[PDB]
């Protein structure tokens, strides 16, 4: 069971939006997770006794930049571990976690970017959701659009949060508009474009490379919340999503015996499997997460406690719930993020504090 | 509906 073995404060005192655990540290290696927040994005080392060892920080030269989101892949010819950030500005930095600088960046979204996520097979497939309304897919090995997907049959609000299914064959994407939408990335289009990517070098050809409008998701509903969804993770093929209806809601598309990949864009139904109530959630922009197994969920609420559910049952309903709170923690918790062998639960929080719990 | 406490 879990314990909190330490806690730290950053020195800014401006909310901490995102922490993220490097999945793909050495062999060796400690374990090291990164926090955004304020505009900046900080590296940590966890250490025996509860000890979480200050690194590098990357501070944007914009003093009004924040921070919302990070997410770590790896350069796929070197090994070498990434880190991306992105918030307020709608810029997207490459942070090389060695030594912080920004390798480079991608500017295109209208507006914020509110998540980030990486493909699960290819490290180079950058996913990022925006307040514009939009998703858009970067290739970060030949630096290209490869698709957006928008359009009015798209969200009609932010976008606050999206996830890639298990192979990166689909995607699920939710916002303010109380909406969650599927976007198959295995269509026949998009796996040429993917692969078209991949063949472009801007110094050996004249054109640009087109990227793919995507205008219509694959299926659509705003029956499973009713506010902005602003967290959603594939459960296999179920989805785990919530609003701030204190809610975690399991549900798939279509009826109780319906393949997920024969769901047609017009499918009206959903199927509800099972809903993890908790309590003191009413604010947006509270993510839950899963660690690498997805065999638990953990989420903060906004008074600083933690609830994990166990998942390793037979059926989403039968979820076991432990809670974990600190007397001294008493601010939201806005993410949380488990090691990838799952001994350490690290929670961030809007007065900019950092609380490391062991199991 | 507000994004904090």
């Amino acid at each position: 069971s879990f314990k909190c073995v330490n806690s730290l404060k950053e020195d800014h005192n401006q909310p901490l939006f995102g922490v993220q655990f490097n999945w793909h540290s050495k062999e060796g290696d400690p374990l090291v997770f990164a926090t955004v927040g304020s505009n900046r994005v900080t590296l940590y080392e966890c250490h025996s006794q509860g000890e979480i060892r200050l690194l590098q920080s990357y501070v944007d030269a914009d003093a009004d930049e924040n921070f919302y989101t990070c997410a770590w892949t790896y350069d796929s010819n070197t090994s070498h571990p990434l880190l991306a950030v992105a918030g307020s500005r709608g810029i997207i930095r490459i942070i090389n976690p060695i030594t912080m600088q920004c390798i480079k960046h991608y500017v295109g979204h209208g507006n914020a970017i509110n998540e980030l996520k990486f493909h699960p097979r290819d490290p180079n497939l950058l996913l990022s959701v925006s307040k514009d309304h939009a998703l858009r897919l970067w290739n970060i090995q030949t630096d290209t659009l490869v698709a957006i997907f928008g359009g009015v049959e798209g969200h009609r609000d932010e976008v606050l949060s999206a996830d890639y299914d298990l192979l990166g064959e689909k995607i699920m994407s939710c916002g303010m508009d109380h909406s969650l939408k599927l976007w198959r990335i295995n269509s026949k289009r998009m796996m040429n474009a993917i692969k078209e990517s991949y063949d472009y070098n801007p110094n050996k050809t004249n054109r640009p490379f087109i990227s793919q409008k995507i205008h219509f998701p694959d299926f659509s509903t705003r029956d499973i919340h009713r506010n902005y969804v602003d967290c959603v993770r594939w459960l296999g093929d179920l989805i785990l999503s919530k609003s701030c209806e204190n809610a975690i809601v399991c549900w798939k598309p279509g009826k109780m015996e319906d393949d997920i990949d024969k769901i047609k864009p017009s499918e009206s139904n959903v199927t509800i499997l099972g809903r993890f109530d908790y309590s003191q959630c009413d604010i947006w922009y509270m993510r839950f997460s899963m660690d690498f197994w997805q065999k638990m969920l953990a989420l903060g609420n906004q008074v600083g406690k933690l609830y994990v559910w166990d998942l390793e049952v037979e059926d989403p309903h039968k979820a076991k719930c432990t809670t974990l709170t600190h007397h001294k923690c008493g601010a939201a918790i806005r993410q949380t993020s488990f090691s990838r062998d799952s001994s350490i639960l690290i929670a961030v929080c809007d007065d900019a504090s950092i609380w490391r719990w062991d199991r | 509906l507000q994004k904090y406490a």
